[PDB]
């Protein structure tokens, strides 16, 4: 049933998708030669987080010490936007934060918890922070969104 | 879809798929998946329960909770739980 071409493809992308989770957690045990077991994909996205993100807290903005990105509670990823409001569980929706940080923040979208409402000088400098990450346009769209329908839930 | 804080000693280790016992209208535990199953190799998606729901480790896991508290599949997500 399926195409000459469906096929040529299905196995171009297994193999490429092979080579490309197998640099990855090379790149990864590059960084972290010490790290026990093997890496998971949670722990290569921080990585892959951290670089997308200079480094920084995208709450606090706070330098994310890169020897320390294992570390038991250090940061997480979590959703920019919470789940229980939006059920956006999409990569478009994750960022790694500072577990202090998130833990502040709780359920508040970054359009509560920064004030967007009155333009405040730290939703200024959220924004200029989502801005000048790595972050592809519809992730950066995502992660500063405003208004939310939340009668679906 | 009930939502329940998740409890400061929990196990909270960010947005993910797990189990979460429910003790006076808190999660007092939360086991995500990825642990419980070192082979889920995924992306945290809500609809992923549907398949992953049914694996012996996740049952079990499960069980265990359930000896002492409300237990259910859902979403761990800016320190709240949302049952899926």
């Amino acid at each position: 049933g399926k195409s000459f071409k469906d096929r040529k493809m299905i196995e171009k992308m297994q193999e490429e998708n092979r080579k490309d989770r197998e640099k990855a957690a090379a790149k990864f045990r590059e960084y972290f030669p010490n790290f026990v077991g093997e890496p998971k994909s949670k722990d290569i996205l921080k990585l892959r987080l951290y670089e997308m993100q200079h480094g920084k807290c995208l709450y606090s903005g706070k330098e994310i010490n890169l020897g320390r990105l294992n570390e038991k509670g250090y940061v997480e990823i979590d959703h920019a936007l919470p789940f229980s409001r939006t059920w956006d569980d999409s990569f478009n929706n994750k960022v790694l934060v500072l577990g202090s940080e998130n833990q502040n923040k709780g359920n508040q979208t970054p359009y509560e918890y920064f004030n967007g409402k009155d333009n405040s000088r730290e939703w200024q400098e959220f924004k200029a922070r989502v801005e000048t990450s790595r972050f592809p346009r519809s992730k950066k769209q995502r992660i500063l969104l405003q208004k939310f329908d939340e009668d679906g839930f | 879809n009930k939502t329940y804080k998740i409890g400061k000693n929990a196990g909270y280790d960010g947005c993910g798929l797990c189990l979460a016992a429910i003790s006076e209208n808190e999660a007092i535990k939360v086991k995500y998946l990825r642990d419980i199953c070192p082979d889920y190799d995924g992306d945290d998606k809500a609809e992923d329960w549907l398949r992953w729901g049914t694996d012996s480790r996740v049952k079990a896991a499960a069980l265990e909770m359930e000896q002492y508290a409300y237990t259910s599949v859902g979403m761990a997500s800016c320190w709240e739980f949302v049952e899926l």
